[PDB]
């Protein structure tokens, strides 16, 4: 993993771009690892980390979501890629377009024969000023559902202690969609959109924390 | 892609305030709208800019405390207001911005990151700062000195424009009407001169016809040797 | 003093080439991209170069921009008459937190031989003297390039007060024109043997003189 | 700020008044809101106005929360009402300590 945690390689921190779609039997996390993108947290970080470790793959398939109505690909100076302002490779920061953020109601069927792992997030801006500024309305709201699950999140506007000069935060969530099931995203703001899904496998893979060098 | 159109030419007394508008043909919200001026005989001068998407304004030190820039997204119009005007504020005022787009727009950056080379320009707004209200011209003959030059001096009028014909338009060859000077008094002056054969000074008649529409004044002056 | 320093003038003949330099400091050119503008009489500026070395849409490759350290350059080859213009560099300045421009360079494309100015000087008219004013009128025509300076003298003594001078303007024949005016009291005008209007163009000075008599 | 070399344990709470009358009354506004954050965590709580079965004649409630702040980290409390504030922190140690439920007498 070198400088990257599993979660950071997943999300697509620019310095972890080399990790895209790679597989492992054993992923090794170094104590020296650090994030250098937009500051984030993961509710139940340990479980997501765990399920990915066990799946043993970063294979990602891009999908064409219908984000008509909004501006896609929002970026930040806290997340530099090739010397320019960027964002997580696998995530899509949506903002208003022409001062509207229409309520999004976007669908994505799993018509595959395998499960899809979707990684998405909610942005918690540091001020109301940022709120109006990003989403052109005072309060965003996100509902992510399948036939067999639902995850509803209310953005929390407010300052957090600055991380790499950033007082705002993103909260990360995940959703598995079985074949025959459907991903539904209903949002009115603050959605950090997935660009697709990760494939999820089962097998002998795991993760270990260690600072021992790799030998031939 | 977007076109920029500014409000018409303006004239203000010293100590007063002026506001110039800048209407874009579509959304123009993401990148910095800059304001830049040119005083006569001076270089281009950056006054300031705003990155509308943030409302953030940057101003040149020379104008801080007396320049205010606004962006009203709802009508796609930008404005420049400059208070306590002095003669030094006489200039052509342009608004401008970039046709830049990005696959990915920055949401939390330093102001400098939204300023780019300006490839979209307004047509410019002429602002004149003067204590002069509207005034018709005084017109004086310029007597002739192998050709000779004679003409008419059109002094102390305001505002532009003035027109000049010779012999009611019947005389056109050899006529050179010069651009006006903007004087320290705040009034304009110009001259029109005709170059004629010197041999024909004795018999031929030369009358200049000066028209100043803003003051609704017209002047005819016969021009003879002294 | 502009924050960026540019030579006031540059020149070449058709098909020749020129380079115009632009000098700044760590706070500007050193850490920021450079923009270059062309400015023709009467219209808005047009962007030629951005991001120091990239050409704007539709601009031919004979305009090129560069930057190194704390200085930038605009180079122009294959000179044509229409390249005659003022050229400005610009960049962000990190200390001022704003955009700064150089002073401009007047580039002359000598697609016509350098042409000395025709100068006409008029004394005050009798009508004006009777109205307790006096204006001497110095009219300057047919010069190229479009830059002159004017000095006034009472007899042989330099006169600085009461002078009003236009910017040069393009004539219909593509050489340039300007006018200069001197305000005097009638008392001043009649008291000297003569006055002179002195026009300097590319270092060469010609003058016209008038007398009360 | 935790500018100490040991961890700090902060204990705090949110007050859930029994009526709107109490709400306006305590906090001078209809809806309080509490966000307590560090560099590595955030805990946001919305007060819930409403009657609970009275306990010792009290229909309102307080919910207790805790936050650990590492050295180099900072406690941040953002609140618009209903905050039951900590007066400080507890030191947190590690060792062989535990707890047991028992009614057995203590002997010498
Ligand atoms: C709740 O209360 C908290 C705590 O007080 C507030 O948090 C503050 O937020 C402000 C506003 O952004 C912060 O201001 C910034 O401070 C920076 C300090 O960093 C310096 O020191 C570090 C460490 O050595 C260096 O890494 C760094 O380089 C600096 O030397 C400044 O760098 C910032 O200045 C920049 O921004 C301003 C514009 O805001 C420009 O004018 C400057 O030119 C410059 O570019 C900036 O001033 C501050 O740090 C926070 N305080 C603390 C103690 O954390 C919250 O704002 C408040 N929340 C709400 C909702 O009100
Ligand atoms: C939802 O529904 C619940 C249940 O109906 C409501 O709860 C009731 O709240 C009322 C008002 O606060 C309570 O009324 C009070 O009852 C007291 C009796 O409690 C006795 O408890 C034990 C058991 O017998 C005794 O040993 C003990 O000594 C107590 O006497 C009275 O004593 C109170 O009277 C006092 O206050 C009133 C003013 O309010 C004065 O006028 C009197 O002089 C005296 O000082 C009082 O009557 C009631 O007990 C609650 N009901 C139950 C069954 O618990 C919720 O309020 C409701 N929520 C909402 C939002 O609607
Ligand atoms: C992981 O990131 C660290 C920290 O930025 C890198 O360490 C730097 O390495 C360069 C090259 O040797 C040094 O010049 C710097 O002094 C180091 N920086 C710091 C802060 O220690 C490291 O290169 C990265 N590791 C890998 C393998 O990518
Ligand atoms: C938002 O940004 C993404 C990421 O760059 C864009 O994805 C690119 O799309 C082009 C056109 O299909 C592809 O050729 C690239 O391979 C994609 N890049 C990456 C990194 O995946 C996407 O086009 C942008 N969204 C929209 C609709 O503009
Ligand atoms: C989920 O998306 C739907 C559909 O876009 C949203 O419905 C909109 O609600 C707003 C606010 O009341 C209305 O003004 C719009 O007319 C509705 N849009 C459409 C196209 O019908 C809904 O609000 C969203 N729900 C949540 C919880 O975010």
């Amino acid at each position: 993993g070198e400088n990257c945690t599993l979660i950071d390689a997943l999300l697509g921190d620019p310095q972890c771009d080399g990790f895209q779609n790679k597989k492992w039997d054993l992923f090794v996390e170094r104590s020296k690892a650090y994030s250098n993108c937009y500051p984030y947290d993961v509710p139940d970080y340990a479980s997501l980390r765990s399920l990915v470790a066990s799946s043993g793959t970063l294979e990602f398939n891009n999908e064409s979501f219908n984000w008509t109505g909004v501006t896609q690909n929002g970026t930040s100076s806290a997340c530099i890629r090739r010397s320019n302002n960027s964002f997580f490779s696998r995530l899509n920061w949506l903002t208003h377009l022409n001062f509207k953020y229409p309520a999004l109601n976007v669908t994505m069927p799993n018509n595959e024969q395998f499960d899809k792992l979707y990684i998405w997030g909610v942005h918690h801006p540091g001020t109301d000023k940022d709120q109006i500024f990003l989403y052109a309305q005072s309060s965003g709201r996100i509902t992510v559902s399948t036939k067999r699950s639902q995850q509803a999140v209310i953005p929390n506007i407010g300052s957090r202690p600055r991380i790499r000069n950033i007082p705002s935060r993103i909260s990360i969530y995940w959703t598995i969609v079985k074949p025959g099931d459907i991903l539904l995203i209903n949002s009115t703001g603050n959605l950090i959109a997935p660009r697709g899904y990760f494939k999820i496998r089962s097998g002998k893979s795991s993760i270990m924390r260690s600072d021992a060098p790799i030998g031939k | 892609e977007v076109q920029l159109v500014e409000s018409g030419a303006e004239v203000k007394k010293p100590g007063s305030s002026v506001k110039v508008s800048c209407r874009a043909s579509g959304t123009f919200y993401k990148y910095a709208i800059n304001w830049v001026r040119q005083a006569p005989g001076q270089g281009l001068e950056w006054m300031g800019g705003i990155i509308p998407f943030f409302g953030t304004t940057n101003y040149a030190q020379k104008f801080q405390g007396r320049l205010t820039i606004t962006a009203d997204g709802s009508t796609n119009t930008a404005y420049m207001q400059l208070d306590s005007l002095r003669s030094e504020d006489t200039a052509v005022y342009y608004c401008a911005g970039p046709s830049i787009t990005e696959s990915h727009y920055c949401l939390d950056c330093a102001a400098k990151d939204y300023y780019y080379g300006l490839d979209v320009w307004g047509q410019g707004t002429t602002v004149t700062v003067s204590s002069a209200s509207t005034k018709g011209p005084s017109v004086f003959p310029l007597a002739p000195s192998g050709t000779a030059a004679l003409g008419c001096l059109v002094k102390d009028y305001f505002p532009e424009p003035v027109t000049v014909s010779w012999n009611s338009g019947a005389l056109t060859s050899g006529v050179h009407t010069f651009p006006a000077v903007l004087q320290s008094s705040g009034l304009y002056s110009l001259s029109s001169v005709v170059t004629v054969p010197s041999s024909s000074l004795g018999t031929q008649t030369y009358i200049c016809n000066v028209n100043h529409k803003p003051s609704n004044t017209k002047v005819d002056k016969r021009v003879e040797p002294k | 003093q502009s924050v960026l320093t540019q030579p006031p003038s540059a020149s070449g003949t058709p098909g020749q080439s020129v380079t115009i330099s632009c000098s700044g400091s760590r706070s500007n050119i050193g850490g920021n991209t450079v923009n270059w503008y062309q400015h023709l009489p009467g219209m808005a500026p047009k962007l030629l170069i951005y991001s120091s070395n990239q050409r704007s849409s539709g601009v031919p490759d004979r305009f090129s921009g560069s930057k190194s350290g704390t200085s930038a350059s605009l180079a122009i080859s294959g000179l044509q008459s229409e390249d005659d213009a003022d050229y400005y560099c610009a960049s962000w300045d990190d200390s001022l937190n704003g955009v700064v421009f150089g002073g401009g360079t007047k580039l002359t494309v000598l697609g016509q031989p350098k042409a000395a100015p025709s100068v006409t000087l008029f004394p005050p008219s009798s009508e004006e003297l009777q109205a307790n004013k006096a204006t001497l009128v110095c009219l300057i025509s047919d010069f190229y390039p479009g830059a002159v300076t004017v000095a006034w003298k009472a007899d042989s003594s330099p006169v600085k007060a009461g002078v009003e001078t236009t910017t040069p303007s393009k004539q219909s024949n593509n050489k340039y024109a300007a006018s200069s005016y001197l305000s005097l009291t009638p008392e001043q005008w009649k008291s000297h043997r003569s006055y002179s209007c002195q026009v300097t163009h590319e270092g060469s000075t010609v003058e016209k003189t008038v007398a009360p008599t």
